[PDB]
């Protein structure tokens, strides 16, 4: 029964474990969400903006 | 003797509250 205890302890530490890893796969989505939005918006500028360099 | 009664009572409550919390924090 307290291996039936040490199960439970390892499975909640598990449990909290998962929480955590999607956490930090969530980290990782969000940092590349702003990553492709802001690095797209500054590419975006920058490209508009050299066209109408280059053509002015 | 009825001492052990109450005494039962009480620290068993406080024994398996205790132990209530643990499954509690198992859960929570």
């Amino acid at each position: 029964l307290g291996d039936f205890m040490d199960k439970r302890d390892a499975s909640i530490k598990e449990q909290l474990s998962g929480v955590k890893d999607t956490s930090s796969e969530v980290k990782q989505l969000e940092e590349q969400a702003n990553a492709v939005m802001r690095a797209a918006r500054a590419e975006i500028s920058a490209a508009l903006n050299k066209m109408k360099k280059e053509t002015q | 003797s009825v001492v052990l009664g109450v005494l039962i009572f009480f620290g068993k409550g406080v024994l398996s509250d205790l132990l209530d919390n643990r499954k509690q924090r198992i859960l929570n």
